[PDB]
């Protein structure tokens, strides 16, 4: 059979088609405005700066010109349609220099063509005199010798070896599409903006019939997924790209004004198309399309253009290499955003979910009866009333894993409740034991009691908590027998006093799994008690999706190792400028900028990768035995939390560096000029603001000291002031001591009038640069 | 019909029921749908859908009560109270309203066509004014306004047959839906047409140079406007990616952008954001504070300040110079 | 000549941001603000919302000095 | 436009002069907005969004433009007038 | 004028004191707004809204307009007359 089965059965979608046809669009739209202005500039050595006068012959009287032709390695150059005084006048000679840019070398190649306005010219034209002035890419050899009528003599510096093999050098590197954007010679009708537009919807339409091949008509048995290797075969992969690009290839030659425009339709449609057969998706086919696109590209670049070749007066050159490297920089900036792009937003509908499920996850805990702790002994009602019920309950709730306990026990008691107030934050700090025991209580009468050291792994430590900083360890019971015998233990556990006196917290942790969504989640409740009676309560949710390296080539990889790769470039590229100026390149962005973008770009894909690894050990760690251990996956949950992290400070770094480069509009270019030109002004008055808001700040906190609660005027005008807010509300409860940093934040936020002082400067500045850029 | 609830977008389909008109057959009916399971796992949403007169006011109510059953567990109730007003001409003020509206007509038929009497010969191009993008957008608005009240108050039927047996349940979801529609379409076309009153107020030589100031500005204005959207965008997805799992003021993006919004006004509250990272977060709120205040505020300051300046100096030097 | 001052105002300095310290550092806030929870909110009896801080009445009085008074001055205490 | 949209369900836009002193407490920071975007999910945070920008962005500026331009010409051609005859 | 319309009804304008530090506050962003209309519900608004426009566009702003003054002047001055040797 049939072939074209209806697509769209369902509602989801797929961002990856979409971001990456969105990179390839934006990416157009940049390159055509810079190459119209690059086409509108120059819409105007092979040889030397020396006299090229010819006065062997005469009889040749007739007003034109000629042609010196210079091939080499990427070097070429026409003809010289100059303006002189002889005006090839009866036998004179027609000397003049060329603005030829074709860096050639001294080999031998070289033709000299001699044209004939009319009559042919009977002179004999030895060559130019000269020797070494600029390039020296030929020499002052004589030749004289005649050609056909307006043909070139063909020499140093027509069999089939030179019939069409002119060919091979002219069009090598102007009729392959891909390297010509900026390879194109002058006095061609290709305005520099077709062949861009041409090989845009070119790929554009790769990118389409790969989407539509896995999308449509995949009848074979269906030649995906049930029968497919995420890993590419050389036949899943590069013979789809191969077969794709042939059966969609000749609408290239067939469309290579207003014939434009239905290219700019075309290529909407296409990616029209690519979306609306892209949202049923499996996370497999979407990594093989990407691959199959990739390798079509590649394929069209090496072995398919090369074989269709077969068939003020000094300056205005430097704006055309200067554009030529922004060519380069460009395309290398958006694959790296494309790169970064897919790294971090591959998965937003499981952002959402996670959201979803964590929510969930606390309400249906009883968050607020946990958080609304008393003291340290009724937890274990709490524990027989609303965990063992969610946990054994026949409801929704796959554990994946049976539940655990690890206390602590600190190898010395506390004294009694406090009479009155209690311990401010974590008083009473002591030790913490690691020693052995036996049931009941820590007494060992023949040997390895019930209560076993259980000594810390190396996983998911810590866990910064308000007395202490536990790592792993603690007092292990299982406390499992799911079906019922779970309130049993815990019944026995309470009555044999197990943790009864001496106990810091309790740590009780196990699992979640979500079947639909496809996301586990690592639940860890605390209830860290600083003294005796009274306790505190803590508890987080880590929702994470479990993916393991031994799936394949899932797309984190793919994106780990195009990082990993980015940031070895920028490495080396980096060393090279550093090496090659020696020494004392600093007070400057440079190393500073370039190693931190390193170390970002590394440090992303190091930390996917050890999430990577680190979930599938523990994923086959807990394979051995399900009824027997824990596997505690808190660990993983962490490190692709910062995985996430690391990437989205990368993406924002990239989208400010995006910013920077809208200087290259002309009357856009103050902006960027301005900040960078205030930054003294704008420190010295940070400087300022700060060093008053300390000395006031010192003030205010010795000012009080008294807690009367009446209106002392005197005292009173100073410090409630902005107080009303500030004293109690702004951030005191916790803040002063936990995040000293969002202090400074929150009574800047307060005190925003003070921030428009910057406003007198940048003002200023401004002004001044609309003085420096409109009249001189 | 669809509802676009919270989660995702519900049909009209499902399993129903009509309760009683009294309070023992309801209970009844509801504790035998607790007794044999309704709600089970499998349950995605539910609808409780009624409606009242108050004759007093001759003015319906239409009340809808949505609980979502999300697949990762939990609840999301959401709620909706719509008044209509379906028995129009009862008053006199009724029918004076009437006229109105069939003196609105007549000045939109006058505007279209005093629109397209100019657009067809007379200044082809028409379009680099703004005021005539201005009075376009809004007889395009008025003209679906309109089109939207003759769909929806021509048909009444379903209250006429509902007043046949008043036994059975008054179907007025597309009533309602059709009433905010309508409303948000006025609402707008009324704020532009307000809007459009800047078009005479240039009777002395100070509003003309007010105006001259910011015409002449929103070119740069925009120009810096791009370049202040894209830091803001930069700092929503970074928000966005970090604390949309843990904060709930976070958890969308379009949530991001209006809680990045809001922290210019000053009404954040520090005491949930502050834990959901003890790095990154301070950094980010600190951050967004310093450079948004001391820095992308005052660029504007200083483009509007040169070009108000560049203006009244230009018309200072070409007056009194002539 | 600068310099001096410069360096003789530093050490005024940083004696100066150390004897601070020293005063502010003495937990006298924990001290006072312990004695105003202790004295001030807590109810005057069980049977009765009311404190101190929420005095209405007469009674309300006669009920706090012989109450939440006594039990706050009887239970490092009474100088005199 | 905001008593149009919420003039039926917040209760800050009851009235129209309600309306103009809830739209005065926005700029200082006093509003809810809980209750803003769930009275109109769509068109209820666009008039949020547009009212911060336009206050803060564009007139407050304006207004400060406006006084700078005045005191420095009064202050230049007082120096003018004054000090050079 | 607070103190006379406000000062046996709102807790916050009962004495002078009081008056002045509210009002500060109100510049800070600290605003109640419903016992002040409960209060007088004419010239209780009017006093609210005339305040904040006032100290919000206008008032505020001439300290700027002062300082930017003198720093262009001071930073013309100083470029001007040095640096040209
Ligand atoms: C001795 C140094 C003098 C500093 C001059 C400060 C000027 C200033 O604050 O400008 C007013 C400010 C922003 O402008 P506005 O629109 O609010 O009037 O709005 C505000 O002021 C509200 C914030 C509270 C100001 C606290 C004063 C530091
Ligand atoms: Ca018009």
């Amino acid at each position: 059979h049939v072939r074209f089965v209806f697509p769209e059965p369902t509602a989801d979608v797929n961002y990856i088609v979409m971001l990456t046809c969105a990179v390839c669009l934006v990416t157009y739209m940049v390159m055509a405005a810079i190459l119209h202005k690059l086409d509108q500039l120059d819409a105007s050595r092979f040889k030397y700066e020396i006299l090229v006068k010819t006065g062997w012959g005469r009889g040749s009287g007739t007003t034109a010109h000629v042609g010196i032709m210079l091939y080499g390695v990427d070097s070429r150059s026409g003809h010289r349609h100059l303006d002189g005084d002889r005006a090839f006048h009866r036998n004179s000679l027609d000397i003049f220099r060329i603005a030829t840019p074709h860096s050639l070398g001294s080999v031998w190649k070289i033709r000299v063509w001699h044209d004939n306005k009319g009559l042919s010219p009977a002179w004999f034209l030895q060559h130019v005199i000269v020797r070494d002035l600029q390039t020296a890419r030929s020499a002052f050899f004589l030749v004289n010798d005649w050609l056909s009528v307006e043909t070139e003599a063909n020499g140093g510096l027509l069999r089939f070896r030179r019939l069409l093999v002119a060919e091979l050098q002219r069009g090598f590197f102007d009729k392959h599409i891909w390297l010509s954007i900026w390879d194109r010679p002058p006095r061609s009708r290709f305005t520099r903006i077709q062949r861009a537009t041409c090989c845009v919807l070119l790929i554009c339409l790769f990118l389409g019939a790969n989407a539509v091949w896995y999308g449509a008509v995949g009848d074979s048995a269906y030649s995906t997924g049930h029968v497919s290797r995420l890993s590419p075969l050389s036949v899943d992969t590069v013979a789809v790209g191969l077969v794709s690009s042939v059966v969609v290839y000749p609408v290239y030659l067939a469309i290579l004004s207003l014939a434009h425009g239905l290219s700019l339709l075309l290529v909407a449609v296409a990616v029209a198309v690519s979306g609306w057969v892209g949202a049923s998706f499996p996370p497999g086919v979407s990594v093989a399309w990407l691959l199959s696109s990739s390798a079509s590209f590649l394929a069209s670049f090496l072995g398919w253009e090369p074989l269709k070749v077969l068939l003020l007066a000094k300056e205005e050159a430097r704006k055309v290499k200067r554009l030529h490297g922004m060519l380069r920089s460009l395309l290398v900036y958006m694959l790296f955003l494309l790169v970064t792009l897919l790294a971090s937003y591959g998965d937003a509908s499981c952002h959402g979910h996670a959201y979803r499920l964590q929510s969930a996850i606390k309400q249906e805990l009883h968050s607020r009866a946990f958080l609304a702790i008393t003291r340290s002994e009724e937890l274990w009602p709490w524990m027989a009333h609303v965990l063992l019920p969610y946990v054994h309950g026949n409801q929704s709730s796959p554990e994946l894993g049976p539940p655990r306990l690890r206390q602590v026990r600190l190898q010395e008691a506390l004294y009694p409740d406090p009479p009155g107030p209690r311990v401010h934050t974590c008083s009473a700090a002591g030790g913490f034991s690691t020693s052995d025991y036996d049931v009941g209580w820590e007494s060992p009468h023949n040997g390895s009691g019930t209560w076993a050291y259980s000594a810390p792994d190396l996983l998911g430590a810590w866990s910064w908590g308000s007395c202490a900083v536990y790592d792993s360890g603690g007092y292990v019971q299982e406390l499992g027998l799911s079906l019922e015998e779970s309130r049993d233990r815990l019944r026995f556990l309470q009555l044999h006093n197990w943790l009864d006196n001496r106990s810091r917290a309790v740590f009780l942790e196990l699992t979640r799994y979500s079947p639909a969504v496809g996301l586990h989640a690592a639940v860890t409740l605390r209830l860290e008690f600083p003294a005796a009676g009274r306790a505190l309560a803590a508890l987080s949710v880590r929702p994470f999706a479990l993916r393991r390296l031994s799936a394949g080539l899932s797309l984190p990889l793919l994106t780990s190792v195009c990082l990993l790769l980015f940031a070895v470039h920028f490495a080396v590229a980096e060393a090279r400028t550093w090496h090659r100026e020696g020494r004392w390149r600093v007070l400057r962005l440079g190393a500073w900028a370039r190693w931190l973008l390193v170390a970002l770009t590394a440090a992303t894909a190091l930390v996917r990768l050890a999430q990577l690894g680190a979930a599938d050990r523990q994923w086959t760690r807990f394979v051995r035995g399900r009824p027997r251990r824990f596997t505690s996956f808190d660990q993983v949950a962490q490190l692709s939390s910062a995985a996430r992290g690391l990437a989205a400070s990368l993406l924002f770094l990239l989208l400010v560096k995006a910013a920077q480069q809208l200087r290259f509009v002309r009357q856009w270019s103050v902006f960027g000029k301005t900040l960078c030109r205030a930054l003294p002004e704008l420190l010295g008055v940070t400087l300022g603001l700060v060093v008053l808001g300390v000395a006031y700040a010192q003030l205010a906190i010795l000012l009080v000291s008294s807690c009367v609660d009446s209106l002392w005027s005197v005292a009173q005008a100073l410090l409630v002031l902005c107080p009303g807010t500030g004293l109690s509300t702004l951030c005191p409860a916790e803040s002063w001591h936990l995040s000293p940093l969002l202090c400074v934040g929150l009574w800047a936020l307060r005190l925003w009038g003070a921030l428009r002082l910057g406003a007198v400067i940048l003002r200023w500045r401004y002004h001044a640069l609309r003085g420096e850029l409109y009249r001189p | 019909s669809s509802h676009w609830g919270i989660i995702a977008t519900y049909s009209g389909a499902g399993y129903y029921l009509d309760l009683s008109r009294t309070r023992e057959e309801t209970a009844a009916q509801v504790a035998s749908l607790k007794k044999n399971v309704w709600l089970d796992r499998g349950t995605r949403a539910t609808f409780i859908d009624f409606s009242v007169y108050n004759a007093n006011i001759n003015l319906f109510c239409v009340v809808r009560l949505l609980v979502e059953f999300p697949a990762t567990g939990g609840v999301i109730p959401s709620w909706q109270f719509q008044p209509l007003k379906l028995i129009r001409y009862v008053t006199t003020f009724d029918f004076f309203l009437a006229a109105c509206e069939i003196i609105f007509c007549f000045f939109i038929f006058y505007y279209v066509v005093e629109e397209i009497l100019e657009i067809r010969i007379h200044k082809l191009h028409y379009f680099r004014s703004f005021w005539n993008c201005l009075d376009v957008v809004i007889v395009v608005l008025s003209v679906v306004a309109i089109g939207i009240n003759i769909y929806r108050t021509s048909n009444v039927e379903v209250l006429l047959q509902f007043l046949e047996d008043q036994n059975t349940f008054p179907n007025f979801e597309h009533l309602a839906y059709w009433q905010i529609q309508f409303n948000n379409i006025a609402a707008v076309t009324v704020f532009f047409v307000w809007i459009k009153l800047f078009k005479f107020i240039n009777f002395n030589r100070t509003m003309s140079q007010l105006s001259t100031t910011m015409s002449r500005c929103a070119k740069d204005l925009f120009g810096f406007a791009i370049m202040f959207f894209i830091i803001f965008l930069a700092y929503a997805q970074l928000a966005y990616l970090v604390f949309g799992t843990q904060v709930d003021d976070f958890s969308t993006f379009q949530e991001c952008i209006f809680t990045q919004f809001r922290i210019i006004l000053g009404d954040i509250n520090f005491a949930e954001i502050e834990e959901a990272n003890r790095v990154l977060g301070p950094i980010y709120f600190t951050t967004f504070v310093f450079f948004m205040f001391f820095i992308l505020l005052n660029m504007f300051l200083a483009i509007i300040n040169d070009t108000y300046s560049e203006v009244k100096s230009d018309l200072a030097q070409q007056k009194a110079e002539m | 000549s600068v310099l001096r001052e410069l360096v003789t105002y530093l050490l005024f300095l940083i004696v100066l941001c150390i004897l601070t310290y020293g005063m502010m550092s003495s937990n006298v806030y924990y001290y006072t603000r312990m004695m105003s929870q202790l004295f001030l909110d807590t109810p005057v009896s069980k049977t009765e919302k009311t404190n101190f801080k929420t005095l209405s009445s007469m009674e309300d009085f006669w009920k706090f000095t012989e109450g939440s008074l006594l039990d706050g001055l009887y239970w490092n205490l009474l100088l005199g």
